[PDB]
């Protein structure tokens, strides 16, 4: 919803959300590459956090 | 003949004096070739003693070697890193006997306790040929010696059994050995190679030393506990090292409880020499082994405290310099002194006296006066001894220049009677031998003295009419100039204090009524009023708006990018790539090539490029990674695969220097391989650029590395084929795309260690491929790092830590005004270091001179700014020191902390920062990126977390990095498929190559079309396509007319954009091929076959040369106020309008 200022209201389960996605894309992405242990293992645990 | 006598005795001293600099090495070379018995020079510090390891060389062939330090301070918390323990006790095994040959030994090594030769002689052992001696026994054996057991053997104590074939690398050899083992038995004792791991060839015999300075077994683990229960006591936790060992693994400072796993006093060493040997002493021992002893004592009771892990008393583990003192007295001496002792027997002194000063300069006409003056007159042998051989050039011509041609001797004692000698080596002292009148002058001796000097007095002509001559007489108010600030209006003496001091200073009473203050002491900077206007003066601002002049902005987007990026993509998109041809035997022949082996990483790297390389497909490619990961060798056989097709590489690096490095190593490399190959920069002379262009043109060069100078509008390659971007960070966008316009299909190959979130952003989208590397070939050693609050003592503690360890340090400032001072603040706090400086704003050549001097290790610390990014490292640098680690970029500080190491010496890179509420929140966030993930291959990491620190930065435009709102990648796509789609459709021409057809109508003015008047971008692209293709000016006020159907009324950038295009149609027209106007003026240059009229031309210059000067038969530089950009477009459209009459 906006706050008639040109702006929206923050509405947090969309920021929790997005901040999900985020991290869902990046490993999707860095699974695609094969990339390194040590990194996509750093993506999961932060996924796991979010 | 000899010049003195050797001494055979108990503890009686020889004492050779009136020795200088780089005398002492050859001294000692005699001894060594003179003496039958080992000589161990024992130096004063381990610094000199590693100077000293090179002179011996350069003036002897006998045999020389160090004894290894650990390279920690007494009572630290490190591991030595234990390949150096593979040399140390190496020596151990041979010390027992060795008939001559010098050994060098600091007075650290030389008070420490060592192993007894019980350990080291039973857990050594021989294998021969026809030992009857099992498999898995002989495993087992190497287990109680306490190896380790991995499949992929390289570096020390590791050892592999694989059925038959058993393999293993001994601490005291140099070489792995691989066995075979038959029937229970040794059957072959091959040496195979840590690159090539194929039999280099076959001994009969070798011998093992066990795993390190002490066992490890677990016998030897209960007697540890026994003598930890006698003398200290226990406390159960996993940090204490008691229990720590009880679970069997080493800590990291476990190397200081020697004593413990032994059960009796170790020796101290002296046993390790042999009976007939000789010492040999520099400087004066009675001092540097007190002052270790005092800094052991001073660091141990500093931490004899946190009972986990308690301490030893170093009475046990260090000698005492009075036991040392007499232990000496068992074995002769010879002490060199640099000092005149005057008489008694087992003394000489020797003439070895100092070389006149053969200083040369170029501000004297003649520079070698000193030396042409000097070897003339002198009437024995003279040598020079230069470094490198390339050096030797460099005597070669400027002993041409007192036409001088010297001889090459590898001996000293190849010097005649009298003449000029070169040889090779590192002495850095010449010096003069009066028995044989001998003349040493080494490469030091030529280049002595550093220079700092920039410039002072420049009007201080203190007797003019008007600096009042400072009679104090003047009366209050009298305007007055100070030379520095300006003029203003005296107002009498005043008192103040400045910091707890009473001072009497001169109230001036500046504009808006700023007062300064300057002391009657400095009154020679106050001058009257020079112009006569006591009552009619002006009055100044102090210092001027520095920040207040800042305050303009704007420059409205001078030319937008997201007209122009999407173009360029476009044409990327629309035209397929290139396809080349890889052919397995030859391109098999430039692997062979290659001297080392490829790890996994590597060779996933090297099979994703070959392959997307061969496909019809533009190559988009990051190979992104650590540094030190060998990133090279990748885009090296890329680039032979281009060149086999004769498609002209193209390197671009963002330095100089780099570029030097880029251009020999593909020169070495590619040397045998028949091919071409230069760098081009500044350092390259224009008139050498004008060749190198012309060659590149006809195609017969096939790789041009350089900065960028490529980038410049003046290359033109006949067909390029393969661009390689090396360190893409520090090349902004547009700097990757100038070269991307004039070849739309190039195949892209983007090298880094740390990308930019935009480029990172866009690898992770899919739009750009990437490949991480990991996984260093050699073991590769990572820099341990630390996060601390800046404190004087942990900085004095790491400073010392790499000079007694004998390499320099890399202090990092980041400050040209205040190094200055840091430089005499961190000498009073660190004595015992040699501090200089280098920052870039230093003349460009005492710069190069200090790195030159580092490389040599003439000083060990080096407070310098951020000019080693670059880096040019040396071997010794291995510690470097943040002073603000508060204020970094994020892969700045990856960088600098990739900058150390590169040897087998583990590497240290504090990050000093102030206190944690006094950092920002986003230095606080860098700090813990780049403390927590600290381990190999966290150059990737590192970027990922800069990624989402930041934010990528708008995806269509320049501005890397940014956390704007911009279009998204959906949108993005839709952008790129409509222009693909546009493209292919009607015969259209691309931008960029119709700027080949557009003439030079530069103006420094916003001429473009808006993004507010034009929202979507595309009809903003093809309105500039039909704008730059339109020749008439009816179908330009046709366009003008359609945009005022479309869009309504035109802004100012608008309309300036079609009246370029209009002047552009009759410049073309006329020939004009370049013209730039600006605020002052401008330039327009014509064609050759072009309508300038030659009268009119004269009239223009005759009657206002002030405002018309032509430099050249074209090249007309005019001089005009245009102030107002409207009145720009009226002078230059009149001008070329009324040009067009007297066009002829
Ligand atoms: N297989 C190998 N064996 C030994 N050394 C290697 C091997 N591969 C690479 N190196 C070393 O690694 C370094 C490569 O670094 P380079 O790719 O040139 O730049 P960066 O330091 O950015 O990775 C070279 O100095 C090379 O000697
Ligand atoms: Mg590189």
């Amino acid at each position: 919803v906006p706050l008639d200022g040109g702006r929206f209201a923050t509405s947090d389960l969309n920021d929790l959300y997005r901040r999900v996605i985020n991290r869902n894309n990046r490993l999707k992405r860095l699974l695609d590459l094969a990339a390194p242990d040590i990194i996509v293992r750093n993506e999961k645990r932060m996924l796991q956090e979010a | 003949q000899y010049r003195y006598t050797l001494p055979v005795k108990a503890g009686e001293q020889r004492l050779l004096g009136e020795l200088t600099g780089a005398a002492c090495a050859t001294l000692v070379a005699e001894i060594a070739e003179r003496h039958a018995g080992p000589v161990v020079l024992i130096a004063p510090d381990m610094q000199n003693a590693l100077r000293l390891h090179d002179e011996i060389s350069q003036f002897t062939d006998q045999m020389v070697m160090n004894l290894a330090d650990w390279e920690t301070l007494p009572y630290d918390s490190f591991s030595p890193h234990q390949d150096i323990i593979s040399s140390r006790l190496s020596t151990l095994y041979q010390l027992p006997t060795m008939q001559r040959g010098v050994l060098i030994v600091p007075v650290n090594t030389l008070m420490q306790r060592v192993c007894p030769h019980s350990f080291l002689h039973g857990h050594a052992l021989v294998m021969k040929k026809g030992q009857r001696l099992s498999r898995d026994a002989l495993r087992t054996q190497l287990d109680s010696a306490g190896y380790r057991h991995v499949d992929q053997v390289m570096e020390h104590g590791e050892y592999a059994t694989r059925g038959a074939l058993l393999d293993l690398f001994p601490m005291g050899s140099e070489l792995p050995y691989r066995l075979d083992f038959f029937d229970d038995e040794i059957d072959s004792l091959r040496v195979f190679d840590v690159d090539s791991q194929r039999t280099l060839e076959e001994v009969e015999a070798i011998n093992l030393l066990p795993a390190h300075e002490f066992p490890t077994d677990k016998a030897a683990i209960e007697l540890f506990r026994s003598q930890w229960r006698d003398t200290f006591e226990v406390k159960r936790d996993p940090e204490h090292i008691y229990q720590q060992v009880s679970k069997g693994t080493l800590p990291a400072g476990i190397e200081y409880w020697q004593p413990l796993f032994f059960s009796e006093p170790l020796p101290p060493l002296f046993s390790y020499f042999p009976a007939n040997t000789l010492l040999v002493n520099t400087g004066d021992l009675e001092t540097s082994a007190e002052r270790f002893q005092a800094d052991t004592l001073a660091r141990f009771e500093n931490r004899g405290v946190d009972p986990m892990r308690p301490l030893l008393p170093p009475q046990s583990l260090w000698l005492r310099v009075d036991e040392l003192f007499s232990e000496l007295k068992n074995w002769p001496r010879v002490q060199l002194k640099t000092e005149h002792l005057p008489t008694k027997a087992a003394n000489a002194n020797l003439g070895f006296q100092k070389l006149p000063d053969l200083a040369v300069q170029a501000q004297q006409k003649a520079p070698l006066d000193a030396l042409r003056k000097f070897l003339e007159t002198f009437d024995g042998p003279v040598v020079f001894s230069v470094e490198s051989e390339g050096r030797r050039e460099a005597l070669g011509e400027l002993l041409a220049r007192i036409k001088i041609a010297p001889q090459r001797i590898m001996r000293l004692d190849e010097a005649s009677d009298r003449g000029r000698y070169l040889m090779i080596g590192a002495a850095e002292h010449g010096f003069v031998d009066t028995v044989r009148n001998l003349a040493l002058i080494c490469e030091s001796d030529l280049l002595g003295e550093r220079v700092a000097r920039r410039r002072q007095d420049s009007r201080r002509t203190i007797n003019p009419d008007t600096l009042i001559r400072n009679l104090a007489e003047l009366h209050i108010g009298q305007p007055v100039v100070h030379l520095e600030h300006g003029v203003g209006r005296y107002a009498g003496m005043t008192t103040l204090e400045a910091g707890g001091i009473t001072g009497e200073y001169l109230m001036l009473t500046y504009a808006n009524d700023a007062k300064l203050y300057v002391p009657v002491s400095s009154l020679h900077l106050i001058s009257r009023y020079a112009g006569g206007a006591e009552e009619n003066a002006p009055l100044h601002k102090l210092g001027g708006d520095a920040w207040s002049r800042a305050r303009q902005k704007a420059a409205e987007k001078v030319r937008d990018v997201a007209a122009e990026l999407l173009d360029i993509y476009a044409q990327r998109a629309a035209k397929e790539g290139f396809a080349f041809k890889h052919d397995r035997e030859q391109y098999q022949l430039f692997c062979d090539s290659f001297p080392f082996e490829t790890t996994p990483d590597q060779a996933q790297a090297i099979n994703a490029v070959l392959s997307d390389m061969c496909q019809p497909l533009a190559m988009d490619r990051l190979v992104c990674g650590d540094v030190g990961f060998g990133k090279t060798e990748v885009a090296m056989r890329a680039a032979f695969l281009a060149v086999d097709n004769h498609k002209q590489v193209a390197v671009l690096v963002p330095t100089t220097l780099l570029a030097q490095q880029h251009y020999d190593n593909f020169r070495d490399r590619f040397a045998n391989w028949p091919v071409r190959i230069e760098m081009i920069s500044r350092f390259r002379s224009a008139k050498e650029q004008t060749q190198i262009l012309a060659e590149v043109a006809e195609g017969k060069i096939d790789i041009l590395i350089g900065t960028h100078k490529l980038l410049q509008s003046d290359v033109k390659f006949k067909d390029l084929g393969l661009l390689i971007v090396d360190e893409e960070h520090r090349f902004g966008v547009r700097h990757k795309e100038r070269i991307k316009a004039m070849r739309a299909n190039v195949d892209i190959l983007t090298l880094t260690a740390t990308p930019i979130p935009r480029t990172l952003n866009m690898a992770m989208s899919g739009m750009r491929d990437l490949s991480i590397i990991a996984t260093p070939p050699a073991r590769r050693l990572a820099v341990k790092t630390f996060v601390r609050e800046y404190d004087s003592m942990v900085v004095r503690e790491a400073i010392l830590r790499e000079i007694l360890r004998g390499g320099q340090v890399y202090y990092l400032y980041n400050d040209v005004e205040n190094i200055q001072k840091a430089a005499e603040r961190l000498a009073e706090l660190v004595p015992e270091a040699r501090i200089a400086i280098g920052h870039g704003q230093m003349r460009e050549r005492e710069l190069e001179r200090v790195m030159n001097d580092f490389h040599h290790q003439r000083f060990n610390v080096l407070v310098c700014t951020t000019i080693i990014e670059t880096g040019i490292d040396i071997p010794t640098a291995n510690t470097i020191i943040i002073e603000r680690a508060d204020h970094f970029g994020l892969a700045q500080l990856h960088q600098l902390r990739g900058r150390v190491g590169r040897s087998h010496h583990q590497a240290y890179a504090w990050l000093l920062t102030p206190h944690p509420k006094a950092m920002t929140t986003d230095a606080q966030k860098r700090l813990e990126a780049i403390a927590s993930l600290e381990d190999l291959g966290a150059g990737f990491a590192l970027a990922t977390h800069d990624l989402e620190i930041r934010g990528a930065g708008e995806l269509l435009g320049e501005e890397q990095s940014g956390s704007m709102e911009t279009i998204g990648f959906s949108l993005y796509m839709e952008l790129l498929e409509n222009a693909v789609d546009a493209l292919k459709a009607g015969r259209e021409p691309s931008l960029e190559d119709l700027t080949s057809q557009q003439t030079e109508v530069e103006l420094r003015m916003p001429s473009l079309l808006p993004d507010d008047f034009i929202p979507d971008v595309n009809t903003r692209l093809s309105f500039y396509k039909r704008i730059a293709s339109a020749k008439t000016e009816n179908e330009l006020e046709e366009i003008k007319v359609e945009l005022i159907d479309r869009f309504g009324l035109l802004p100012d950038p608008a309309r300036t954009l079609l009246d370029i295009a209009r002047l552009r149609q009759q410049a073309q027209k006329l020939g004009i091929r370049k013209l730039e106007g600006n605020e002052k003026g401008g330039v327009i240059e014509f064609a050759e076959k072009n309508h300038v009229n030659p009268a009119w031309l004269i009239g223009l210059l005759q009657k206002q040369p002030q405002h018309y000067r032509l430099d050249g038969p074209t090249r007309l530089k005019f001089i005009q106020d245009l102030s107002e950009r409207k009145t720009r477009i009226e002078w230059v459209r009149q001008f070329m309008r009324e040009l067009e009459e007297n066009a002829i």
